[PDB]
């Protein structure tokens, strides 16, 4: 992702 | 615009449509005063003149100056009745009215008396067309189709009869005996019964006769299209399967048949659904004798023949099968069920096999295979269309054992075809078959305006006239309404992938695409279920419920696997032996298979033969007024006569049309200066090379005025033959 | 005619074909590899990447990188590479000559829409293109058009309550729990039957492991005490090198993360819980249509006995009153593909696409306004 | 008409007068006419007569000063070769045509009459020159 996850 | 004191009018009755009328007035501009019983008649805005006996009893309705339903009407009904005489021309096309009795007309001797002769010459007969395609074919090497259409009662097959018969009586002459004994076969699979009448040819049927580079008959090939497969799983009310399997059902009392187990048509599913198990007409084992002679004499064995009827009492006996359901995705058959054991019995398969690919299908992709249980409407819509797919190969193989009897030895320079196709239809309920048959009907006349056009354009080229304003109506905008992306076809077929489908949903997905957005669509304001198409002949009206159950066909590769590997006799694995068929539905198979019709019909010039019920409860050669106009408008008459009567209708021969009259040198300019003379406006008639075209009312304005001028010159003649002669008279006497 | 390419983007595989097919004619790893090592020989085929198949096959050779994690693409060359051998290689096909339909999770980064939509149009020329949520297309491969969907992949699971043709986005759930992350905690529980695996490739090996042996408990604790009383259960696979390995109780505690996925240490409670709560955001008045119809998607629920489990945990969660039913056809894993199919060979979706002419006016901001 | 035709006039009506009461019936009026020279038509003739019932016609009598303002107002041949051509351009005429038209249509008249005029004026073939016979029964 870009914030709460890795992706 | 002229009435005279007793210009006889024809005005309209609801019981029978038209009455002629003394009109007792001369009419000037809103009631008028006229006998039959005498009424006046108010007007909006008219009615239309009735032809003087002179032009009524002709054989030809363009001739008629008053063109209109009314004078059709009547020349068709005195011809019928009063006149024993059975046909009639209008434009290019013949029509032909059943006289439902048999007749000296036809025969060997004028049959070689029509031989070498041109239309026009003779009197309307069937063999005149027959002729005229002969000729053509001699004239310039294209192949002939002859056109035979109307309602299932108007005798397309005797016709065609006859139109065969011709041409091998003229040829030279084994064509014939063939030919007339496959008939019982190809009617007892391909004819059935309906509300309306007893025998109607659901499929569409064609012979090709073969010639030779020298003109004889070789021989014929015989094709098929447009099968109306549905008839076998679901059937109307009144309305019958076709009649082979009742032939089947009256004949299982038989020693032969008793292995097959075969019960009473009521007793079985597909037999059962119409409710009308028993028939006026025959019973059915006495018209299989000869089905079974015409098999025999037609080359098909009795070790084929006793194969097709275990295919067909399988198919009879599928119908029986029936499923429990365990769960919404999922159906069983139960532990023993009795007709599929028998139906295994018929045709060496394991029990264990059918009844597993019955219920489940198989799904693939390379890395895995997968096996779906499938919810009971599927497993039903499965088994029907395996029924379904296996009746029309074995129609599609009979078709082809036939041919191999049929065909010649050597190759056909050219061929004259002969076709019998069902005519453009209305019922009182209305349904995705006769959706079929009136779409089929619509492209049909797409082609016959087009051959009405240009012939027209011909003949208004070899002698010349100009050549705007001559017109015809187009179907074509309701053709792409029916064919094209979201028509009411591409909706239904969508409907049927979508998932879950339904009549309503169908209707209001048609109404939200064409309902105020087509011209030619329209909604029933009482019903949601119903839509109204505005064909050609007439607006009519369909209802939606169960289209989309007999428009879904899918066959399980599994399944059809199941037979094709079937030692126990050569035909059931021979049959499919020949995917993206399977996907395929019933009416996408139509279309496809009406372009496949239209292909080999527009490679060929047609020629038309329209055919009438004249008559209702089978009275012999009498004729109802009611009947006629539904029938004729169905037929694209009444269009092609309206078409007509706007522009330049009528022909005269200019050699006729002096013979007719001297009543006021060069014959053209002589019968010009005459008609100038009589005529007031060079708009109102045309001069052609050897005719000459009048507009529609100029014939009987001419016949009128001539016919005034010389009652003139009569009641001159008797005053003055009066006064010398009974004044001698009387004076003889003063001696 | 014309005939739509359909293609899906998972996490862990790639799966198309042409619409109307009955299953895709491709599938493969959405894997990428690159060499760790100087290459030996000269003469050598010298490969500067693999893609898919052939990353499996030489696999021990090489770092196993996935474009796509959490159904976010996370680096765009590589994942251009996927799609370019996808239509050149596997399917044979150009995409100029075909609208393509592309399948996508529902809560994603909205840039995931625009960039996947830019490289369709820009870089593969494509006529036309569309983008669907995959719980929708599950309905249509199943046949209904009421549904609670629950599908879980490789990356993302999420629940999409669909309500006769009618999503209801406000009861939409989602929790990053996937087959990927069940084969983490698979190798961090394997090592303490003593089987180490450390590197990309040898995550496959688990991977493996984890498709065959593993399964569903439909009591956890009582198997539990049961393996741990008796030996039965345990059951043993062949590493690639031909070393057995054998393996136990634990095969089914991955399984069993998904209900307790506070082991792995997340917030969201498990998958049952999350349904049960989904339901709960809709009316009641249509509640009694979800309760029969739960469909489950995505190859992670093929572990045999997640329908049973599930059913058994709702059935304790739900009202009384209500019977629970569910719906898992045995190809599920394929069935977002297959919806897939069914909506794209529709006629009537055919003005649903994005043409070529729309997009190059719109920008592609018209990903978010059109398409949804 | 001055004196002289008015006494040519009654002299004619005196001879047609068949009951001595110096009248005519109004069916005679007509042969009157025709035998003082006027070529009326019998629809003429009726309506100079004021189109009269058959009893009047057969019985009612009128004597020659009621006649005479009829007669006045009746008073006050390439048509007649034409409608010969009508039925001929040879100069003939069938005499099953000529008699079935003269007999069936128009103010029809009796065979007889017919039968009468056309003793000696046709041929062999039956056929009539009309031209002649138009010539003779003008005259
Ligand atoms: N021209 C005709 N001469 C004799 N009988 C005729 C003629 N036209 C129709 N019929 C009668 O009507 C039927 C015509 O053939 P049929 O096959 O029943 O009609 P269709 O070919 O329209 O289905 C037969 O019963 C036949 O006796
Ligand atoms: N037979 C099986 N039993 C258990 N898990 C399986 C099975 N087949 C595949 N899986 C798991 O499913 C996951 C991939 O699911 P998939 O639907 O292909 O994800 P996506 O298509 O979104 O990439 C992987 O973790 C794989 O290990
Ligand atoms: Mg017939
Ligand atoms: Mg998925």
């Amino acid at each position: 992702w870009x914030a709460x996850c890795p992706a | 615009e002229l009435y005279t004191k007793y210009a006889r009018v024809w005005i309209p009755d609801p019981e029978e449509v038209w009455k002629s009328a003394e009109l007792l007035k001369d009419y000037k501009p809103k009631v008028l005063q006229l006998r039959l019983k005498d009424l006046e008649y108010c007007l909006d805005p008219l009615p239309p003149l009735r032809n003087p006996d002179i032009l009524v009893g002709e054989n030809d309705l363009t001739a008629l100056s008053y063109l209109h339903e009314p004078a059709v009407l009547h020349n068709l009904k005195v011809r019928f009745i009063d006149s024993k005489l059975i046909y009639t021309y209008c434009g290019i096309v013949l029509v032909a009215i059943n006289p439902y009795e048999q007749l000296p007309i036809y025969g060997e001797d004028i049959i070689n008396a029509y031989s070498g002769q041109n239309m026009g010459d003779m009197d309307p007969h069937i063999f005149a067309v027959a002729e005229e395609a002969y000729k053509q074919m001699a004239r310039d090497e294209r192949n002939q189709s002859i056109i035979v259409s109307g309602e299932s009662g108007a005798g397309k097959t005797v016709s065609a009869k006859y139109a065969m018969r011709y041409f091998a009586t003229v040829s030279g002459s084994n064509v014939e005996e063939k030919v007339l004994a496959s008939n019982p076969i190809m009617e007892s699979i391909g004819n059935a019964k309906t509300t309306r009448n007893d025998n109607s040819s659901r499929f569409g049927k064609y012979i090709e006769i073969g010639f030779d580079k020298r003109y004889r008959i070789i021989g014929a090939n015989m094709r098929t299209y447009l099968l109306e497969k549905s008839r076998v799983v679901f059937q109307a009310e009144e309305e019958r399967n076709y009649h082979i399997f009742y032939q089947l059902c009256a004949s299982a009392a038989l020693p032969e048949f008793k292995t097959l187990r075969l019960g009473n048509a009521n007793y079985f599913h597909y037999t059962k659904q119409g409710g009308s198990p028993v028939i006026d007409g025959i019973d059915d084992a006495k018209e299989m004798v000869n089905t079974r002679q015409a098999c025999t004499l037609l080359g098909i064995s009795d070790s084929y023949q006793m194969g097709i009827f275990r295919i067909l009492a399988g198919i009879l006996h599928l119908g029986n099968v029936e499923f429990a359901s365990r769960d919404s995705d999922s159906c069983a058959i139960p532990p023993k069920h009795d007709p599929l054991t028998i139906f295994c019995d018929l045709m060496g398969v394991d029990y264990e096999e059918m009844a597993h690919w019955l219920c489940h299908r198989k799904l693939a992709t390379a890395t895995e295979t997968y096996i779906k249980p499938i919810s009971k409407l599927h497993a039903i819509n499965a088994r029907d269309a395996l029924a379904k797919h296996i009746y029309a190969n074995l129609f599609n193989w009979i078709v082809d054992h036939v041919n191999k009897a049929l065909h010649s030895t050597v190759k056909q320079h050219s061929f004259i075809g002969v076709l019998d196709i069902y005519g453009f239809e209305t019922f009182e309920i209305n349904s995705f078959e006769q959706f079929c048959i009136n779409y089929a009907n619509e492209k049909l006349q797409q082609q016959f305006n087009m051959h009405v056009f240009k012939l027209e354009q011909e003949e208004y080229m070899k002698e010349q006239i100009p050549w705007t304003l001559i017109d015809f109506y187009d179907n074509q905008p309701c053709i792409n309404l029916i064919e094209a992306k979201m028509g009411v076809l591409d909706l239904l077929d969508e409907e049927c992938k979508m998932p879950k489908g339904s009549d309503d949903t169908w209707a209001q997905k048609l109404y939200n695409t064409h309902l105020n957005k087509c011209a030619l669509f329209e909604k029933p304001r009482l019903s949601n279920k119903a839509f109204i198409i505005k064909h050609f002949a007439d607006k009519v009206e369909y209802q939606c419920e169960g289209f989309l159950e007999k428009n879904k066909d899918t066959v399980y590769e599994e399944q059809i696997k199941v037979l094709k590997s079937s030692k126990k006799f050569k035909l059931l694995p021979e049959l499919f032996q020949d995917s993206k068929e399977h996907k395929k539905t019933v009416g996408h198979q139509f279309r496809n298979s009406l372009h496949l019709l239209m292909e080999t019909l527009n490679a060929t010039t047609p020629h038309y033969v329209r055919c009438i019920k004249p008559n209702d409860f089978k009275f012999p050669f009498t004729f109802d007024e009611k009947r006629a106009v539904q029938q004729l408008r169905a037929c694209g008459v009444l269009e092609t006569i309206r078409i007509s009567a706007a522009g330049f209708p009528s022909r005269w021969t200019y050699q006729e049309f002096f013979s007719r009259y001297r009543v006021l040198s060069d014959r053209k300019q002589t019968c010009k200066n005459v008609l100038e003379k009589l005529i007031l406006d060079k708009d109102k008639y045309q001069f052609g090379k050897t005719k000459i075209f009048f507009r529609a009312g100029q014939v009987a304005y001419l016949e009128k005025i001539r016919a005034d001028k010389l009652r003139a010159a009569c009641i001159r003649i008797q005053k003055t033959i009066r006064g010398w002669l009974m004044r001698k008279k009387y004076m003889r006497m003063r001696r | 005619e014309t005939t739509a390419l359909v293609c899906d983007n998972g996490s862990g595989l790639v799966k198309a074909g042409f619409a109307g097919d009955d299953a895709p004619r491709a599938v493969f790893p959405s894997i990428v590899g690159r060499p760790r090592h100087q290459g030996v020989m000269v003469g050598m085929g010298q490969k500067d990447s693999y893609v898919g198949d052939e990353a499996q096959s030489k696999r021990g050779i090489l770092t196993l990188k996935y474009p796509i994690e959490h159904g976010i693409i996370t680096n765009w060359d590589d994942m251009e590479k996927i799609w370019h051998h996808t239509f050149y290689n596997e399917l044979r096909v150009a995409p100029e000559e075909h609208p393509t339909l592309l399948t996508e999770a529902p809560l994603n980064p909205k840039a995931n829409r625009e960039k996947m939509t830019q490289i369709m149009f820009e870089t593969f020329n494509v006529p036309a293109m569309y983008v669907a949520i995959q719980a929708v297309l599950s309905l249509y491969a199943s046949g209904r058009t009421t549904g609670i969907v629950l599908d879980s992949g490789d990356g993302v699971t999420h629940n999409v309550p669909i309500y006769e043709g009618y999503a209801l986005p406000h009861a939409i759930m989602r929790l990053d729990l996937a087959g990927r992350d069940l084969t983490d905690y698979l190798m961090k529980i394997l090592t303490e039957r003593g089987y180490s695996f450390v590197t990309t490739a040898e995550r496959e090996i688990v991977r493996d492991i984890k498709e065959k042996l593993c399964y569903v408990a439909l009591d956890f604790e009582n198997e539990m005490a049961t393996a741990a009383s008796s030996s039965s259960l345990e059951k043993s696979y062949e590493l690639p090198d031909g070393q057995v390995i054998t393996i136990g109780n634990e095969r089914f505690r991955c399984p069993e993360t998904l209900f307790q996925p506070s082991f792995i240490g997340m917030e969201s409670a498990g998958i049952h819980e999350t349904t049960y709560n989904s339901i709960m955001k809709c009316d009641i008045d249509i509640r009694k249509d979800l309760y029969a119809n739960n469909v489950m998607s995505g190859g992670t629920t093929m572990y045999p006995g997640i329908a049973d489990r599930m059913q058994k945990e709702i059935t304790a969660l739900a009202p009384s009153t209500m019977k629970i039913k569910i719906i898992a056809p045995p190809e599920r894993k394929y069935s977002v593909w297959i919806g897939g199919s069914i909506l794209a060979s529709l006629s009537t979706f055919q003005q649903m696409w994005i043409t070529k002419q729309e997009y190059d006016e719109a920008g592609p901001s018209i990903v978010h306004r059109k398409c949804f | 008409f001055n004196k002289d035709q008015l006494e040519e006039f009654k002299e004619a009506f005196e001879l047609f007068d068949r009951v001595g009461d110096g009248k005519i019936l109004y069916s005679q009026c007509g042969d009157v006419m025709r035998a003082l020279g006027q070529n009326p038509t019998n629809a003429e003739v009726l309506k100079v007569l004021g189109n009269p019932k058959s009893d009047e016609l057969k019985s009612r009598r009128v004597d020659f000063e009621t006649f005479l303002p009829m007669l006045q107002a009746v008073a006050k041949y390439e048509d007649y070769l034409e409608g010969f051509r009508v039925f001929d351009g040879n100069g003939k005429v069938m005499g099953a045509e000529l008699r079935h038209v003269l007999t069936t249509l128009g103010e029809k008249m009796t065979e007889e009459e017919v039968e009468t005029v056309l003793a000696g004026h046709e041929d062999s073939n039956g056929c009539i020159n009309y031209e002649a016979f138009l010539k003779h029964i003008l005259s």
